[PDB]
Formats: structure tokens, C-alpha cells, sequence
């Protein structure tokens, strides 16, 4: 079976360089073209370039001419994408692609390598309890996880107990530091009648803080 | 010995089509034997020679045959900022035909190909191409392993390595019992010659019309070389398969290279990874040793034997004079893991310029004595030079040195009667294997039915 | 370069429906187009190559069509797995270019959002910051606007929003909005409001509080 | 005493002569009953046999034409004699043999034809420059050996068809050197340029206007050119009475018969001329390269001495071909043909350094033996070919013909000719097996059993039907 197994997520500083890898599995990397595609939420999908691992001849979009350098080693059955002079805009997901039959197609895709460019140091999150203001039948609590780096974080309630009726929102980059929040909704007879705790683990800095929600 | 030379069967194609240049038996899903006939100069749509294929149902009377239709239209694809082009004019569709299971493979070794990129080009060259058909279902597929999209300048900058532009794929052809098509490409790698193999099932399942350049990942191609011994050797002029290494799970290839080593000629036996197991060197330069190769066990020991034709061999005669008559070499496979020795038998033609050995067809066991037999063609032999086919019977020590039967051409001068042969198949279901003989010069095929001894 | 205008940006449909995604090129590409599928939070899968040819392993309910510079990807009888992103890519010319994308989302009855506002915690206030959080949970359709009003006057600087993918259980969307001020600036004002504008109501859903007062 | 002639107990005069060449027959009437009439000629005269009635043929060999060997091949409209005698009469009786001689001379100042057949593919671009004064300088050197020199020029590349020919872009057809920075001629198979002429400056000026072409594969189609230069007598201009030198220069391998199938060409070479008024080989793209055997047949038919003047990288190749085409000479051509002049002069001397006898139309019942005399009156038995000869040298061969029994036909003629020579010795053989007394027989003789027999040569033979 054809499988393209890329490298792990990269976390680098601006101005540095990084070399992503794409290893062929179940076939010879020399068989077909190997492409590289950049993906961003706003800008979308962008074609970087291609290489013929058999001979090393490459093609590039003139946009990436200079930053992107595609190479390949038939020995290790691997293709490479090197990005130089990194910038915040280089923060994207990168995919290696090969065709199935048509020489020029784009059919098989690697799982994708995450790349995040930032100067931020390994910063621990600041967990803040979110209690409502001084009435209905349903009550909603919350928890704020502000100013941590890098991703990710795990957020549960009462150590995985309270799971249903929870909305943990995606992290958002705020000045080189991430911010995340999560809400939970139960009945009025449950809170403050029952203790609800926000469990936040940040394995990067190896911290597991837990804040109990207290009324006002 | 027991082929009927009185009541023949004649099939015929259009005039000037070279009907009968190649032929083969073809069984349908129900086991009904037909005759696929290549006609490499059949007129196409633009009143231009493109070749053609005919599927002849078996009839004692013979006659005309329906066409096996293939796309004869030139193709153009604009993709990847390039222009792909196929050229089927004078491509020679039907210069070789071969049948395996319910599938027919007909090749156009001189189909031309080119790639345009702005002002540059790959060069318009005969990469060759093969056409596959499942007649009962209508399924069609193509296979052209030497098509590339590399521009001419790159080949120059890389000293013409891995240059498959002049392959002429399908020049010769054969299919393993497992269903693997093996193409001879005598012009591959700047006229060294290469082999292209791919499972028939994967050819069909990976082909789509209009792609022109697609991958058949399960395919396997032989290798380029820097050894001048192989330069202009036309490796793959003829091809055959058989069992020569004692391992029944592997299929061995037999490749004819009739101009190998400065036209000395050679035949090589290799494994499915194109690793060389044996090499038989030609006996005489320019004799075209390896023009034809045949694989069959003739001495009934279960071990496949090798036959090599050198149709231009010049026999020595009185007063230090040579006479081109052609020669056939028989190599019996030794017991166990050992090398093929000197030839076990030499068969030499007698008619000057007769080209004895131009074609060698295993007949199966014709006279039903327990030993497989062969037919050798001398397409310009016989006392009239009209052509002859000679039958040699197998025996415990190999082959008989004298023919058991000679078939004189029923066609006029120039028919090249015998240029293509095929035996070992019972077409009328009488229990005896029969022989079909092509005569492209007369655009006809003759069928010789074997009868009780 | 060849621009690939893919439409629509999104569509709300249900299981069994027959939908069609279109892709328009700035010039003729002669069927040199492929169609891609990206399931949520996962990588890509090839659907179609060269206009109409299915990739190995793709169900026949998918089909590609079109010619010249106008092409279409049709999904007959939608399956629960088919709800994902789809992209067209042309390879008629270098550089290869992609379409904007198309997201197939589950259709359901409209639903008003549950709004909840949250004043800054004590901990954050003692550190020198102040963030007001506004949760807008379980609504449909996705199209929604949040407006922050400090003392009744709109505020746009310092706002940080985040949305969830369509929920697996009820097929509803949820939003989170966080206004971050300094502790000093937070005390210059008293009233803090987040207004939610959704098609389920001509009047915006308002939730607010007053500093000090509780 | 009794010998094999009497003890055999013969019945007729014919049977008597068939016993042994020493036997004789007496047709005299007055001969004793007990005395045999088939004995040695000495015994018959001893028995008072009339000398006129004695049948005893003697195997002889008398010359009919015996022109002297010429000292010069120059002058005359080819009244040159290089084989003497030119014709003899041979008379043989059953199981008898007779000897005779023949002289062969490599005549001095013999006319010479030299047709320069040149590879003009791109690999030979620099060779053209070297030979721009060859015709002049070759005339200067051959003037010492012959006063009748004619030279001509032909050129070849390969079959102008894919894949040998570059067929794209369209410009490449008009100028194969298009993708380079130069111009060369469109591809051509073989073109005749200059018919054999004594006007050697025509060679120089024709060569100065020649240029090269270019094709894709290294082996070239020179064998096509060799065939056409051989079988197109009138166009090339070979002379009847002249040494024919076909000088073939190339730096590459050569295409051979059955190579043409890579261009879709399967038709065998027909060995016929196909060079029309336009002087190009018109069957180049429709007919396969010729085979070594076919080339040999035509070279021998037209008395053409083929010279392989090839470069060191392919000398071995062409030396091996030369052994498959007897009479062919090989010389080592430098990488620019700068040495081709001396190469041709040495080839000419090597070509005329041999005399090899050849027998044509020899009857089955006749067998021959040869004693050669080469160098200095040195007899070499069982040999019919001399080597190491120089222009002007003369050799001789002693020949003995042995007839087995008596053939049905009493008069046959065969030819002894040296290889490549014009003149030859014609041997008119007459088999003297019958007796003269048989021509005057008596059918249904009164002397032989009441007309049941025939009386010939003094005896009674059973007539026809008994
Ligand atoms: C032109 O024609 C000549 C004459 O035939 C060719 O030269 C021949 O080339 C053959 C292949 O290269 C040579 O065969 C070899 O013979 C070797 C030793 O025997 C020779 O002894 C003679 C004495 O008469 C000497 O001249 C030689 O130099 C040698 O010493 C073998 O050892 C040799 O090795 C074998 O190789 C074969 C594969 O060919 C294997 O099967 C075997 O296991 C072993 O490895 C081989 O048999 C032959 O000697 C040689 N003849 C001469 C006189 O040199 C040219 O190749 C031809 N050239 C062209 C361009 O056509
Ligand atoms: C270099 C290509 C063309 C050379 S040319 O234009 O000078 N033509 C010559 C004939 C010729 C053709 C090819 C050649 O090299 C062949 C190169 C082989 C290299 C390959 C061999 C297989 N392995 C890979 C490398 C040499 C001469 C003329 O006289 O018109
Ligand atoms: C060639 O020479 C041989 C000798 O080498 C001749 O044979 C001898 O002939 C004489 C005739 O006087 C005999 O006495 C010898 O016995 C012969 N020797 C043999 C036969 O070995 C032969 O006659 C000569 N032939 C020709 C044609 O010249
Ligand atoms: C070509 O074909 C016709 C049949 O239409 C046949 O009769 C004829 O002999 C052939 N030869 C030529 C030269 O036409
Ligand atoms: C035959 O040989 C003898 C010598 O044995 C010689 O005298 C005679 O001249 C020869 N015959 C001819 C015709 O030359
Ligand atoms: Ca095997
Ligand atoms: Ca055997
Ligand atoms: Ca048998
Ligand atoms: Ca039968
Ligand atoms: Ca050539
Ligand atoms: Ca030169
Ligand atoms: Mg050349």
C-alpha cells in the first residue's frame, strides 16, 4: 500500500531554517513526482513545487523561490522540504503529494507536518475561573487558559468526570502566546451545590493546575 | 511428419497490409481457438498506413476476418505546461501480436512520441506502444513504458543515459503463464535494447484514455549499460520465457541480441530481475544469431531447451567459399544447477539466401510420440526460393538431424512464407496440435492441420 | 497563473441529498483537474483525477464532470462521512493552483444561541489584566456576529474570537469572544456588554453586567 | 606374357581400351584364333598385326592459342595477355591422365580504377578537409605504377528514416545540425558524385563542394553504398580491363542485413542498381541493408576489390568482416584520413601480390592437381596459389587432369582463371574412348550367326535387342 509518512511537528524561531521529511512507504520514492503543498486557514492551499527523485530536477512556484528548497534521497526513500529565513507567515501545514496513475495528478497525500514559527519561550498557562454574575434553570461556567506556549493543552472538568455539555474552543494566537477557553452547562440544582473544577495540563512546561469555580 | 499439406486453410487481409506479419492462437473464455493476425501496414482513417489487427474465427474454408478495432487517432494533451503527442502514422500496429488467457496484445513498435515545452522538445521518436483488448468484453488498454516527458537538452546534459526515446516497445513480445507481459525494445537506452515487463491486470487497471503519461508501478524495466559490448546490440529483438533455474516459482526470460558485441550476436537467459544467468554467444559475425529464440523441452526430460536462429549464417564450402543459408542451434538444459554447454545439435540450411532459422515455432508433440517437436522457417528457401517450413521431431537425445516433413510455400515469390510461425495448439479439436504460417508478402496465413500418423 | 474559483464556499445539506460542487478556471484546462477531500482534522484524500476518473478506493457515488474551464464534482446520496472540505486543483499549467474550497455541513432547524457573559476573575485582576468572556453556545446556522459595548459604546480593539466545528451530537455551532483590557483601563468604565446578532431574532441578544455592582 | 589386357578377356575394341591406357586393339582379319587381339601395341606388331589396323589412342595436350605474356599493360585497347597459354586441346582415354602448364603474370603498368566511397556522417566532418588535394597527390603516386588511372567519388551516411534520421523540429529535416550552431546537409543514404575519370582535378573540386550530414546512431549505412557502387556499373564507370579498387572509409561500425527492421524495413536487398539520374540511392528507405554473402556475390561478379580503410577503433571489426568477404583488404585510417593516400597505395600492392588459380565448369569425372612455382623456380606441390608477389613478377603452375572411366559426352570444356584476372586458359577436353573401326561396322553381318549379330573391328557383337 502507498503511504507517505511525514515528519513530526516543528517548532522554530524566525530567521532560522527547518527541513521537513516525507518518507515513501510500500513503494519506491523514485517512481513518481513528489510535490509539496502549503495549507493555511485563510490563504488556503498553495503549491510550492515538485521534485523528480530519480534525477533531482525540481520545479517551483516563483512565490516560494528562495525560501523553499526541495531535495530527495533515494537511499532512504525520502523527500525533503527545506524552508529558510522563516517568518510568521511560514506558519502552516505542509503536505507531500504524489500521483496515482496520471503523471501530473495529485492523489496521494501525507498526513501533513505542522510548522509554527515564533520567538516565544516555553511559557506556562494562566488558568482563570469564570463564574457568572449575581437565575434560570440552566447555568453555564467557564475556564480561561491565557498566555501559554507552545501548544497544546488538555482541558477537562472534574478530571474527565463532567464531559457532556462542554465546549472547549480552539486555541488562538495572542501576541506570540496562545489563549484557550472552555464552557460547561448544567442545571441550577447542580451548581454551586456540586464542586466543579477546571483541570488544565500543559505538558510542554509540565504543569497541571486545577482551579475550582467559585460564585461571586 | 503428420501435418496435412494437401487440404490447407487460407485467411487473407487487404492488399499491401502485410496481413500475417505476426500471428498467434487465441482462446476465448469458452476455450474456442481463433487466430489473431497482425497486419502492420493496414490503412487507417486518413488513408495512411497505421497497421491493424484481425481476429480470425476458425473455419476450414478460411476467408476474410473481422477487425479487432483499436484507436488509430493521434493524441494531444496539454498538461503540466507541456504538450504530449502520439503519432500513429506508419506505427506498424500488428508488427507483433500475442495472446494470453482471453486477452490479445498487439503492438505498434514504430508509434512515435514527442513532448513540447515552449521552444524545446523531447524529440519525435519511436518509443513504440502496445494495445491490449479483451474481445468478449470490449475492454481496451494501452501500455507504452518508454514514453517520457524529459526535454532533449537534458539527455544531452546527462550524456544520453536512460534514453528510452527510441525503444520501439513491442518489437517482440511474450506473456508469462502468470499473466506478465514482457516487451522487447531493441532501441531502448540509445539502441542497446531493453525489456519492459508489467502484469496485464495492472496495465488494464491503471490505464485511462487521454492520460498518455501514466504510471504502472508494478512494472519492471531492464538496465542501461556503459559496456560497449552491448552498444547497438538490439537487446530484445526477440524474447521468450521458460524455466531455466530449477525454481518453479520464478520465471526466466530469454532475450535475443542479434548484434551484440560488434554484431557477433548473443542470447541471454535472465531472472525476473534481469540478472544474467546464461549467455550464448553467436558463432559468426553478422549471422544475426539471436534473431529468433524458442523455448521448449524437446528430449522429454521435463527441462526446457533453448533454440536460437541465426538466419544469415554463412556455411563453409569447398574452395574456401562461404554460402549464407542460416543455422539453428539447440541447447539442451543440463540436469540440476549447471550452465548450458556447447550446442547439442546444429541445423544448417541448404538454399542460398533461404534464411533458415528466421523463425522457430515449438509444435508441442506433433506425432504424439512423447517428445515435443519444432518447425523452422526458411522464408526464402526451397528449390524455388519461395520459402519452406521444416519440421524436426524431438527424441531422447534432443532433435532429429533430418526433417520429418517439409512444407513448400503455396504462395507466389516474395510472400516471405514462414516469416511468422505458431504451433502447439489444436485448432480443430482433433487431438493433434496444428501449425499456422504467416506470409505477409502475400497478405495471407496458411493453416496446417495435424492428422493421425 | 490560473485562478480557480470554486463555489460555493459552503453548503448546508442532509443525508441522501445529491449535491454538486463547481470549479471555474480563468482559462481552458482540458479536464486537467483533480478533486480532493479533507475530513475534519485529518489529511487529504484523492477523489477524482483528469476530470472524471475516480481514484482507487473511492465510492462510485462520487463523480466528476465538465470541460473547457467549468467542472463539477457531484456526490449522489450523501453519506455521514461525506461531510468534509473539498478542493479542486488544476495541473494544466505550472504552478499548480487550488480552489478556495467547499465545506459540506449538516443541515438542521434554526436555533438561537445561549449567551453568557463572565467578568474578569480575581486572580487575573491582581496580576494587572482584565478579560471579559462571552459564550455563545449551540446555535444554527453558523452565521453570527458579536459586538462588544463598553458603557454602551462599541469596542473593537482587543477582541479575540474562536469558533467550534459543527457539534457531532446536535449539529450546532458555538462561539467564544474574549475582550482583554488592562486592569487600569478596565476600571475607567462600569458597564460591559456583548450583543449577539443571529437570524433567529431581529433584535440582538444582549447580556451584560456592571463592574463593582453584583 | 599375359597381362591385364588379355587376362580380362574383352569382347570388343571399346572394352579393350577401357581396361587400361596401355592396352591396344588389333582389327586385322588375318589373326590366329588363339591369339588375343587386345594386348600391348608391341605384342600386336610382334604377332604380325597390320599397323594400320591397330587402335591405340595416346593421351596428348597441344596448345591452340599461345600468345606471349605482355611486358606492359599500358597501351592497346586491352590486347594484354597475362595468362599463357590461353587455350589448349586435351585428349584423354579411359582412366588416363595428362599434364600441362600455365603461366600467370602480374602485368606492369595495368590500368586502375579507384572509386572513393566516403562516410560523410557528422563524425567525419574533419576528414573532408584532409582529402581536398587527394586526387592530385594520388595521381602523382599512382603515376609511378600505372599510366591509366581513373578516379571517382561517392558518399554515404545512413538510411534517411527515423530513428536513424532526426525528424523534429521541421527545421531539422532541412538542417540536421539545427539544434547545434552550424548547418549541415539533409540526411542522405548514398549519393554518387563523380564517375571514374582520368581528370583528377575533377575529384579535388567535387570534394571541395562536399559537406557532411548528421544522424542519430553511430553505425552507418555504408554497406548500402558498397552494394550500389558495385552493381551500378554504368553510373560509377568501372572499366572492363582494369583493376577495380573500391575504397571504403569510415570511423564507425556499420549496419548489416536485418538491421533495417528498426526502421520498419523488412524487404531483403535485391542486389540491383537503384541509383537514377538524381544520383541518389532511391531504395534506401524501402530496402534492407545487404548481407555479407550478397555483397560478396556482387563484388566477385563485378571484379571489385573492396578496401576497408577504417580507423583504429574499428579495425578489428572490419578485419573480421574482411575474413568473411575473401579478397577484401583492410588498412588503418587515421582519425582525419590524412594517411589515406599511402593506405591506398599499399592496398593496391597487396592486392596485386597474389595469384590464385580458380577452376570453372570442371566435369564431375575430371580431377585436377597443381604444382605451383613461386618466388624463384621453387616448386610447391599441391598448391595453386602464389603470394608475396610484386608487379611484373611471373609464376607458373603444372597441372594434371585425371579422368575416371569414360563419360557419356565425349567433348567438354572448362576454364582455369586466376582470381580477379581478365584472361584465362580454356581447356577443350575430348574423351577418346571409341575405336575408329567402329564407325565402319557391319550391322546384321553375314559373318555373325546368320545376320543375328554385327561385325565390327574384326569380331562379332550381339546386335540391338539381344
Ligand atoms: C575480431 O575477431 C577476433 C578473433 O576471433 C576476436 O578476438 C577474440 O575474442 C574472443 C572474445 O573476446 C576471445 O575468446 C577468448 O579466448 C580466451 C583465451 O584464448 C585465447 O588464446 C588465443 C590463442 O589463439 C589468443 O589469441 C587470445 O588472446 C586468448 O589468449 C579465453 O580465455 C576467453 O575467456 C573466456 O571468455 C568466454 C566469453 O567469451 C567465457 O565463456 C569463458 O568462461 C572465459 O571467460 C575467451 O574465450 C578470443 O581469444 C579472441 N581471439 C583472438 C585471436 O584474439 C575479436 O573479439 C573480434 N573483434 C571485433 C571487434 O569483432
Ligand atoms: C552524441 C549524439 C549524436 C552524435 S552525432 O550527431 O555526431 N552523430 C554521429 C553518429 C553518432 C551517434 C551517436 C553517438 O553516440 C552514442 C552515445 C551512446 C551513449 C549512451 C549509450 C547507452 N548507455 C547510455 C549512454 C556517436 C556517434 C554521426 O556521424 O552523424
Ligand atoms: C607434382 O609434383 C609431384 C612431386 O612432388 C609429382 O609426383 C611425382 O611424379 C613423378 C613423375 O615422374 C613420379 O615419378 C613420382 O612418383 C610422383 N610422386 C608422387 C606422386 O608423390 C607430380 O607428377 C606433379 N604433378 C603436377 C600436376 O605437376
Ligand atoms: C492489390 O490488391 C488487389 C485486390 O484488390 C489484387 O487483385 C492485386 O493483385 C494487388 N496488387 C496490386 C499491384 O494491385
Ligand atoms: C608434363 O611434364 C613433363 C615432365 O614430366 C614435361 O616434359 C611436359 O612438357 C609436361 N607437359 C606439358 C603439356 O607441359
Ligand atoms: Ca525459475
Ligand atoms: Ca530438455
Ligand atoms: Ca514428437
Ligand atoms: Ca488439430
Ligand atoms: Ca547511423
Ligand atoms: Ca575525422
Ligand atoms: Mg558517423
Amino acid at each position: 500500500e502507498v503511504q507517505l509518512q511525514q515528519s513530526g511537528a516543528e517548532l522554530v524561531k524566525p530567521g532560522a531554517s527547518v527541513k521537513l521529511s516525507c518518507t515513501a512507504s510500500g513503494f519506491n520514492i523514485k517512481d513518481t513526482y513528489v510535490h509539496w503543498v502549503k495549507q493555511r486557514p485563510e490563504q488556503g492551499l498553495e503549491w510550492i513545487g515538485r521534485i523528480d527523485p530519480a534525477n533531482g530536477y525540481t520545479k517551483y512556484d516563483p512565490k516560494f523561490q528562495g525560501k523553499a528548497t526541495i531535495t530527495a534521497d533515494t537511499s532512504s526513500n525520502t523527500a525533503y522540504l527545506q524552508l529558510s529565513s522563516l517568518t510568521s507567515e511560514d506558519t502552516a501545514v505542509y503536505y507531500c503529494v504524489r500521483p496515482l496513475y496520471d503523471y501530473y495528478a495529485m492523489d496521494y497525500w501525507g498526513q501533513g507536518t505542522s510548522v509554527t514559527v515564533s520567538s516565544a519561550k516555553t511559557t506556562a498557562p494562566s488558568v482563570y475561573p469564570l463564574a457568572p454574575v449575581c437565575t434560570g434553570s440552566s447555568v453555564t461556567l467557564g475556564c480561561l487558559v491565557k498566555g501559554y506556549f507552545p501548544e497544546p493543552v488538555t482541558l477537562t472538568w472534574n478530571s474527565g468526570s463532567l464531559s457532556s455539555g462542554v465546549h472547549t474552543f480552539p486555541a488562538v494566537l495572542q501576541s506570540d502566546l496562545y489563549t484557550l477557553s472552555s464552557s460547561v452547562t448544567v442545571t441550577s440544582s447542580t451548581w454551586p451545590s456540586q464542586s466543579i473544577t477546571c483541570n488544565v495540563a500543559h505538558p510542554a512546561s509540565s504543569t497541571k493546575v486545577d482551579k475550582k469555580i467559585e460564585p461571586r | 511428419l503428420n501435418l496435412d499439406p494437401v487440404q490447407l486453410t487460407f485467411y487473407a487481409g487487404p492488399n499491401g497490409s502485410q496481413f500475417g506479419f505476426s500471428l498467434d492462437f487465441h482462446k476465448d473464455s469458452h476455450g474456442r481457438v481463433a487466430i489473431v493476425v497482425g497486419a502492420p501496414r493496414t490503412l487507417g482513417p486518413s488513408q495512411e498506413e497505421t497497421g491493424g489487427v484481425f481476429l480470425c474465427p476458425w473455419r476450414a474454408e478460411g476467408g476474410q476476418c473481422p477487425s479487432l478495432l483499436f484507436d488509430l487517432r493521434d493524441e494531444t494533451r496539454n498538461v503540466g505546461s507541456q504538450t504530449l503527442q502520439t503519432f500513429k502514422a506508419r506505427q506498424g500496429l500488428g508488427a507483433s501480436v500475442v495472446s494470453w488467457s482471453d486477452v490479445i496484445v498487439a503492438c505498434a513498435p514504430w508509434q512515435h512520441w514527442n513532448v513540447l515545452e515552449k521552444t524545446e522538445e523531447a524529440e519525435k521518436t519511436p518509443v513504440g506502444s502496445c494495445f491490449l483488448a479483451q474481445p468478449e468484453s470490449g475492454r481496451r488498454a494501452e501500455y507504452s513504458p518508454c514514453r517520457g516527458n524529459t526535454l532533449s537538452r537534458i539527455y544531452v546534459e546527462n550524456d544520453f543515459s536512460w534514453d528510452k526515446r527510441y525503444c520501439e516497445a513491442g518489437f517482440s513480445s511474450v506473456v508469462t503463464q502468470a499473466g506478465e507481459l514482457v516487451l522487447g525494445a531493441p532501441g531502448g537506452y540509445y539502441f542497446l535494447g531493453l525489456l519492459a515487463q508489467a502484469p496485464v491486470a495492472d496495465i488494464f487497471s491503471s490505464y485511462r484514455p487521454g492520460i498518455l503519461l501514466w504510471h504502472v508501478s508494478s512494472q519492471s524495466l531492464s538496465f542501461d549499460s556503459s559496456n560497449p559490448e552491448y552498444f547497438d546490440g538490439y537487446w530484445g529483438y526477440s524474447v521468450a520465457v521458460g524455466e531455466f533455474d530449477g525454481d518453479l516459482n520464478t520465471t526466466e526470460y530469454v532475450v535475443g541480441a542479434p548484434t551484440w558485441s560488434w554484431t557477433l550476436g548473443a542470447v541471454e537467459i535472465l531472472d525476473s530481475y534481469y540478472q544474467r544467468l546464461h549467455r550464448l554467444r553467436g558463432e559468426q559475425m553478422a549471422s544475426y544469431f539471436g534473431h529468433s529464440v524458442a523455448v521448449t523441452d524437446v528430449n522429454g526430460d521435463g527441462r526446457h531447451d533453448l533454440l536460437v536462429g541465426a538466419p544469415l549464417y554463412m556455411e563453409s564450402r569447398a574452395d574456401r567459399k562461404l554460402a549464407e543459408v542460416g543455422r539453428v542451434y539447440l541447447f539442451l538444459q543440463p540436469r540440476g544447477p549447471h550452465a548450458l554447454g556447447a550446442p547439442s545439435l546444429l541445423l544448417t540450411g541448404t538454399q542460398l539466401y533461404g534464411r533458415f532459422g528466421s523463425a522457430i515455432a515449438p509444435l508441442g508433440d506433433l506425432d504424439r510420440d512423447g517428445y515435443n517437436d519444432i518447425a523452422v522457417a526458411a522464408p526464402y528457401g526451397g528449390p524455388s526460393g519461395r520459402g519452406q517450413v521444416l519440421v524436426f521431431l524431438g527424441q531422447s537425445e534432443g532433435l532429429r538431424s533430418r526433417p520429418s516433413q517439409v512444407l513448400d510455400s503455396p504462395f507466389p515469390t516474395g510472400s516471405a512464407f514462414g516469416f511468422s510461425l505458431r504451433g502447439a495448439v489444436d485448432i480443430d479439436d482433433n487431438g493433434y496440435p496444428d501449425l499456422i504460417v504467416g506470409a505477409y508478402g502475400a497478405n495471407q496465413v496458411a493453416v496446417y492441420r495435424a492428422q493421425p500418423v | 497563473d490560473i485562478l480557480m474559483t470554486q463555489s460555493p464556499s459552503s453548503m448546508s445539506v442532509s443525508l441522501g441529498d445529491t449535491v454538486s460542487i463547481t470549479c471555474h478556471a480563468s482559462q481552458g484546462i482540458s479536464s486537467n483537474i483533480g478533486w480532493l477531500q479533507q475530513k475534519p482534522g485529518k489529511s487529504f484524500m484523492g477523489l477524482i483525477y483528469y476530470g472524471t476518473n475516480l481514484v482507487d478506493g473511492v465510492p462510485s457515488r462520487f463523480s466528476g464532470s465538465g470541460s473547457g474551464a467549468d467542472y463539477s464534482l457531484t456526490i449522489s446520496s450523501l453519506d455521514s462521512e461525506d461531510f468534509a472540505d473539498y478542493y479542486c486543483v488544476q495541473y494544466a499549467q505550472l504552478p499548480y493552483t487550488f480552489g478556495g474550497g467547499t465545506k459540506l455541513e449538516i443541515k438542521r432547524a434554526d436555533a438561537a444561541p445561549t449567551v453568557s457573559i463572565f467578568p474578569p476573575s480575581s486572580e487575573q485582576l491582581t496580576s494587572g489584566g482584565a478579560s471579559v468572556v462571552c459564550f455563545l453556545n449551540n446555535f444554527y446556522p453558523k452565521d453570527i456576529n458579536v459586538k462588544w459595548k463598553i458603557d454602551g459604546s462599541e469596542r473593537q480593539n482587543g477582541v479575540l474570537n474562536s469558533w467550534t466545528d459543527q457539534d457531532s451530537k446536535d449539529s450546532t455551532y458555538s462561539m467564544s469572544s474574549t475582550l482583554t483590557l488592562t486592569k487600569d483601563e478596565y476600571e475607567r468604565h462600569n458597564s460591559y456588554t456583548c450583543e449577539a446578532t443571529h437570524k433567529t431574532s431581529t433584535s440582538p441578544i444582549v447580556k451584560s453586567f456592571n463592574r463593582n455592582e453584583c | 606374357g599375359p597381362n591385364i589386357c588379355t587376362t580380362r578377356g574383352v569382347s570388343s575394341c571399346q572394352q579393350c581400351l577401357a581396361v587400361s591406357p596401355m592396352c591396344a586393339w588389333c582389327s586385322d582379319e588375318a589373326l590366329p584364333l588363339g591369339s588375343p587381339r587386345c594386348d600391348l601395341k608391341e605384342n600386336l606388331l610382334k604377332d604380325n598385326c597390320a599397323p594400320e589396323s591397330i587402335e591405340f589412342p595416346v593421351s596428348e595436350a597441344r596448345v591452340l592459342e599461345d600468345r606471349p605474356l605482355s611486358d606492359k599493360g599500358s597501351g592497346d585497347s586491352s590486347q594484354v595477355t597475362q595468362v599463357s597459354p590461353q587455350r589448349i586441346a586435351l585428349r584423354l582415354r579411359p582412366d588416363d591422365s595428362k599434364n600441362f602448364s600455365i603461366q600467370v603474370r602480374q602485368v606492369e603498368d595495368y590500368p586502375v580504377d579507384i572509386y572513393y566511397l566516403m562516410d560523410l556522417s557528422y563524425s567525419m566532418k574533419d576528414d573532408l578537409w584532409s582529402i581536398q588535394n587527394l586526387g592530385t597527390k594520388l595521381a602523382t603516386q599512382m603515376r609511378k605504377l600505372t599510366s591509366n588511372l581513373r578516379i571517382g567519388f561517392g558518399a554515404f551516411v545512413d538510411k534517411p528514416v527515423s530513428p536513424y534520421m532526426y525528424i523534429s523540429p521541421p527545421e531539422a529535416l532541412e538542417n540536421p545540425c539545427y539544434d547545434m550552431k552550424t548547418t549541415c546537409l539533409p540526411m542522405f543514404g548514398y549519393k554518387h558524385v563523380l564517375t571514374l575519370t582520368d581528370q583528377v582535378t575533377r575529384f579535388n573540386e567535387e570534394v571541395k563542394k562536399q559537406s557532411v550530414s548528421r544522424n542519430r546512431d553511430a553505425p552507418e549505412g555504408g554497406f548500402d553504398a558498397i552494394m550500389q557502387a558495385t552493381v551500378c556499373d554504368e553510373k560509377i564507370g568501372w572499366r572492363n580491363d582494369a583493376s577495380h579498387l573500391l575504397v571504403f572509409t569510415t570511423d564507425a561500425k556499420t549496419h548489416i542485413a536485418l538491421d533495417g527492421r528498426l526502421a520498419g524495413i523488412v524487404q531483403p536487398n535485391d542486389g540491383q542498381c537503384h541509383v537514377g539520374s538524381d544520383n541518389h540511392y532511391s531504395a534506401s528507405t524501402t530496402m534492407d541493408y545487404p548481407s555479407l554473402g550478397l555483397m560478396t556475390e556482387k563484388l566477385s561478379q563485378k571484379n571489385i576489390n573492396l578496401i576497408f580503410a577504417v580507423t583504429e577503433n574499428v579495425v578489428n571489426l572490419y578485419q573480421n568482416y574482411s575474413e568473411l568477404i575473401p579478397g577484401t583488404t583492410v588498412g588503418v585510417l587515421s582519425m582525419d584520413s590524412s594517411n589515406v593516400l599511402q593506405l591506398i597505395v599499399d592496398a593496391y600492392g597487396k592486392i596485386r601480390s597474389k595469384v590464385e588459380l580458380e577452376v570453372r565448369d570442371l566435369p564431375e569425372e575430371l580431377s585436377l592437381s597443381f604444382n605451383a612455382t613461386c618466388l624463384n623456380n621453387e616448386v610447391i606441390p599441391g598448391l595453386k596459389s602464389c603470394m608475396g608477389l610484386k608487379i611484373g613478377d611471373t609464376v607458373s603452375f603444372s597441372i594434371e587432369a585425371k579422368v575416371r572411366g569414360c563419360p557419356q559426352e565425349k567433348e567438354k570444356s572448362f576454364t582455369i582463371k586466376p582470381v580477379g584476372f581478365k584472361d584465362s586458359l580454356i581447356v577443350q577436353v575430348t574423351f577418346d574412348c571409341d575405336c575408329a573401326c567402329q564407325a565402319q561396322a557391319e550391322p546384321n553381318s553375314h559373318r555373325c550367326n546368320n545376320g543375328n549379330g554385327t561385325f565390327e573391328c574384326g569380331v562379332c557383337r550381339c546386335g540391338p535387342g539381344w
